[PDB]
RNA sequence: UGACAGACUGAGAGCUCUUUCUUGAUUCUAUGGGUGGUGGUGCAUGGCCGUUCUUAGUUGGUGGAGCGAUUUGUCUGGUUAAUUCCGUUAACGAACGAGACCUCAGCCUGCUAACUAGCUAUGCGGAGCCAUCCCUCCGCAGCUAGCUUCUUAGAGGGACUAUGGCCGUUUAGGCCACGGAAGUUUGAGGCAAUAACAGGUCUGUCAUGCCCUUAGAUGUUCUGGGCCGCACGCGCGCUACACUGAUGUAUUCAACGAGUAUAUAGCCUUGGCCGACAGGCCCGGGUAAUCUUGGGAAAUUUCAUCGUGAUGGGGAUAGAUCAUUGCAAUUGUUGGUCUUCAACGAGGAAUGCCUAGUAAGCGCGAGUCAUCAGCUCGCGUUGACUACGUCCCUGCCCUUUGUACACACCG
């Protein structure tokens, strides 16, 4: 027995502890998160990735070692958890997935700009009201230098950045220096919630059209 | 290194069936959880089976999860079974 | 003989709550943990 | 309850004043509280109206919520 | 009665009052103590054993299931460490121990069950009687 | 220090270009009307709309006005 | 038979916690309970203030981090099988309900 | 491979040796390769942070001008905290930053409720009493509320310059007045743009490239010391130099938060007892609006003592001794007790912070923590003088102008 605001600080921890870790198994496969949801006599935790059957492997093995190895880490009761492996609903939208996406692509040798506007039309075509990539680091050259790359709107200042901004940061360790990546996304609203987020950006007024009798 | 055979043993019949294996960086503890054994063959004998690539490692900030592989199960059915 | 749960160094902790976490990577981490920063 | 010396004091003043103002408007005429009304407001508002002051919040970089520390260039 | 009194006269009164309404046993280190250690000088009254106790009379009466911890707060104070910056410092054990113990043993107050002291009905008849007698 | 953004006063002009006839000079009816005619996202911008358009209405009932266009 | 039941429900956000707490509500009243609730009870708000530098240099700047939980209990007057009855419905993301059986 | 005894060494490190016993293909030897480094390099870097810069600034698409770097949009003027808006207009239409946004605080006798909050009434009790009831103040409990004002926390409501006067192209707005809790966006913050710095961080990181080291180790562990040394100079602070005071009684008022199985009760500790103190023993309570704490804080208030004296201001220094934390207290960890009783007479040149619950005074909590808080971050308590300005000093933004400067006047 342990007090609530011990409880919720170490559910917390726990939470960065699978999200943190979860990412040098799932890098190849496009991890974006985890959720962790309380049920009765039973635990869920649903990581969301791209591909099920290599997040699985053959026939589930992977998870069942995935599922074992979190059971016996954090010491819960045998069958409390297990870990299902959702598909993201899109994955354009997914700051995290593009981080790892690009940093494939610029392991690979892809040539920056290609890379990078790759990152971007992609992102665009999946329908993300905005986006921009910051590389940093020694591409082609000694001196540091950043390259830039935007597109559509952005904003940057106030409550609705959390609301709105997915934004992610990624190590790249290519030979002579480590060139690190940024990727924000601000997103679309859409009410419904399955996308975008459901509350409007405040910067908005929608004067209905008057309806005539 | 020293192992006991059967130290050893006791690692290969937890491996057999688990498949999975998490040490601690936490050291000197003479009894990891859920086996018995002084931690330093815990990350060493799985550091040569690394080296002998029958396990695929993720290190996950010094909390060294394992999961073995489809070829460790036939290195370890080669011992016992 | 206490270090980070994150990094594992013996400086800068936050022993409050029972984190065992540094100042820095308890920042790095802060918002997945719940430290929403309302101000 | 609460506050302290002369904070309490000055709850006390406002306290009765607005108790007397209700008493008389709910038990006795609204003509008559106004009477009331017009001898407390004519000496001083702060007895029917709260004082919206409180100690507003310290700021880092400094000891005191408007006060930084003494700066040192050499 | 006691609370329509003027806190220090009742304190001054009932301080004569348990002079002179018979009298006690009482501890031969009173003429020596500091009462806390943060004071600097034993209190320069005499019969400070016996204003203290007229204090802690109408402690217990206004306020019940004190114990001497809570006694050694509320007469602790300002503690000034020297050129190290001041602080609150609790008051003395013993001093109050003694007070408690001597008005126990006139039956004025008394140790509770669940912990802490409250007076009895006669020592309240007491400490009525004395607040009355009181301009 | 209380000049009108853009965001209030091109909301004040369009929607005083549609409704007109449906909305009045008293502050708090228009604050009720543009309930129901828009959707904002925040109280106080709706009283800093409203209290524009009021004394749109003040002005454009006595005299003409730029731009804004009324059948 | 009919006994007297605690339930405990905290969390981290408030538009996800009354959501809970009227789900309850309505659970029991359709079903006529003796409820009283949901008592509010007051905010716990940790707090933890870090410098943001990591290295300690330029000038002090500290940021205040705070998580706020959130407390709330209500008490029913059912047996512990009708309250499962009840408390078998759908549970959103992020509250905890902790029902215990009490005098 | 480990080890008895003895020497060696602090070592109860079998490290080496005299000694023959034990384990057995795990090793050892050699060549490669890695591993580890609070080693170097922040001038190879990622991230993060600071700063430029708390100011209002910044960039496209198409179009106009120019051979061109570039310029226009991004402005004459008015206004605004603001590239804020009106408006002007070879520009049009836009993208950030501002604002909008979120958090706390301030108003609600309006709503939802609350035996882990608190009134209110009655029922007895206790005590004062024209006593016999009544009346005043406390205690305890409930099928007491046709209780939620105080407390909490949810949803909401509320301010918009809305109303009036005056100025203003009667536009943008400003100043004033009633009302109102609120009329410097209501107060304070959070977040915060382009471009940059060779700003800091390789000592936060199994983040890191290159170099160095890699067993006789810069690797890891242990012992002891060191980081604290002191002729001195500087910076942030604490205590004061007293009578608007110090000392000793009496009097009584908060807020913010905090409390791991911590084993044989154990982190906050109530209560009883012993002790002058320090601190010990026993029963226990609390994973918490439940027990601490309904925080019984100080300043201040009141009554006496000191009476201008380096005095009872000051508490520096130093001796004696006592107890707790710790596996360890020495270069005294800390806290007591008695004594020792320094400088300091309101501080030169200079310089810092600050515009309303603000400065300043006063205490509490947290961080660090086994113990050590003069610090830092929060919190309340008491509570002002001055101004509502200006570009004179230091700087910032825009425009014009000048330039032999561009690493940019430290030219
Ligand atoms: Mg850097
Ligand atoms: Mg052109
Ligand atoms: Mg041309
Ligand atoms: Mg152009
Ligand atoms: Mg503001
Ligand atoms: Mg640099
Ligand atoms: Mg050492
Ligand atoms: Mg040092
Ligand atoms: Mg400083
Ligand atoms: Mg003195
Ligand atoms: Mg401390
Ligand atoms: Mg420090
Ligand atoms: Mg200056
Ligand atoms: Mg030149
Ligand atoms: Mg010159
Ligand atoms: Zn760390």
């Amino acid at each position: 027995q342990i007090s609530k605001k011990k409880k919720f600080v170490s559910d917390g921890v726990f939470y960065a502890e699978l999200n943190e870790m979860l990412t040098r198994e799932l890098a190849e496969d496009g991890y974006s998160g985890v959720e962790v949801r309380v049920t009765p006599m039973r635990t869920e935790i649903i990581i969301r990735a791209t591909r099920t059957q290599n997040v699985l492997g053959e026939k589930g093995r992977r998870i069942r070692e995935l599922t074992s190895v979190v059971q016996k880490r954090f010491n819960f009761l045998e069958n409390g958890v297990e870990l299902y492996a959702e598909k993201v609903v899109n994955r354009g939208l997914c700051a995290i997935a593009q981080a790892e996406s690009l940093r494939y692509k610029l392991l690979g040798g892809l040539a920056v700009r290609r890379a990078c506007y790759g990152v971007l039309r992609f992102v665009m075509e999946s329908g993300a009201k905005g986006c921009e990539v910051i590389v940093s680091g020694k591409l082609r050259a000694q001196r540091a230098k950043s390259m830039k790359f935007k597109d559509g709107y952005m904003i940057s200042s106030g409550q609705p950045v959390n609301e709105y901004i997915d934004a992610a940061v990624r190590h790249v360790l290519l030979r002579q220096g480590v060139l690190g990546i940024k990727v924000k996304i601000m997103l679309d609203w859409d009410p419904k919630g399955k996308l975008g987020p459901t509350t409007p950006l405040p910067d908005l007024v929608t004067i209905h059209p008057p309806k005539e009798e | 290194m020293i192992i006991s055979k059967k130290n050893r043993n006791e690692i290969c019949k937890y491996l057999f069936q688990e498949g999975v294996l998490y040490a601690k960086k936490d050291y000197n503890l003479a009894k990891h959880p859920q086996i018995d054994v002084p931690n330093l063959q815990v990350i060493k004998l799985m550091q040569s089976f690394k080296s002998k690539e029958y396990v695929r490692e993720t290190f996950s900030w010094q909390h060294y999860y394992w999961y073995l592989t489809n070829d460790g199960i036939e290195f370890l059915r080669n011992f016992l079974n | 003989s206490r270090v980070c749960r994150v990094c594992g160094n013996s400086h800068g902790l936050i022993r409050k709550y029972g984190l065992m976490c540094c100042r820095q990577c308890f920042r790095s981490n802060a918002k997945d943990i719940g430290f929403i920063k309302y101000r | 309850r609460g506050g302290g010396k002369t904070s309490q004091i000055y709850s006390i003043r406002q306290a009765i004043a607005k108790s007397l103002v209700a008493y008389y408007q709910k038990y006795v005429d609204e003509a008559a509280k106004k009477e009331v009304k017009e001898i407390f407001a004519r000496y001083d508002r702060t007895l029917l109206v709260a004082d919206p002051r409180r100690c507003e919040p310290k700021k880092f970089g400094g000891r005191g919520a408007r006060a930084r520390f003494q700066k040192s260039y050499r | 009665t006691v609370k329509d009194v003027n806190p220090h006269e009742f304190v001054k009164a009932y301080s004569a009052h348990l002079k002179r309404s018979g009298k006690m046993e009482l501890p031969e280190w009173v003429d020596i103590v500091k009462t806390a250690r943060f004071k600097e000088l034993p209190p320069s009254d005499a019969d400070w054993y016996y204003i203290r106790a007229a204090s802690m009379a109408r402690k217990i009466y206004l306020r019940q299931g004190i114990g001497i911890g809570g006694f050694q707060k509320i007469y602790g104070g300002r503690q000034r460490n020297g050129s190290r910056p001041p602080h609150f410092c609790k008051s003395s054990g013993a001093v109050s121990r003694n007070i408690l113990q001597e008005l126990q043993k006139m039956g004025i107050i008394d140790v509770d069950p669940k912990g802490g002291r409250l007076i009895t009905s006669q020592g309240r008849r007491d400490l009525d009687q004395v607040a009355g007698t009181v301009p | 220090g209380r000049v009108r953004t853009k965001t209030v006063k091109k909301t004040s002009r369009q929607v005083i270009e549609k409704y007109y006839s449906r909305m009045t000079l008293d502050f708090h009816t228009n604050k009720k009307v543009l309930e129901e005619v828009s959707i904002l996202q925040s109280k106080r911008l709706r009283n800093k709309v409203a209290g524009f358009t009021t004394h749109l209405m003040r002005r454009i009932q006595r005299g003409p006005v730029r731009g804004i266009s009324l059948k | 038979v009919q006994h007297r039941i605690r339930i405990t429900l905290s969390s981290k956000s408030v538009k996800n916690l009354e959501k809970v707490c009227s789900d309850l509500v309505k659970g029991a009243k359709e079903k006529q309970l003796k409820v009283k609730g949901p008592v509010r009870m007051p905010t716990k708000v940790l707090n933890i203030t870090t410098r943001k530098s990591p290295c300690g240099e330029g000038t002090n700047t500290w940021d205040r981090f705070e998580m706020r939980v959130h407390k709330r209990v209500i008490d029913l007057v059912s047996s512990p099988d009708v309250v499962k009855q009840i408390t078998s419905i759908t549970i959103e993301p992020g509250v905890e309900v902790e029902v215990t059986i009490s005098d």
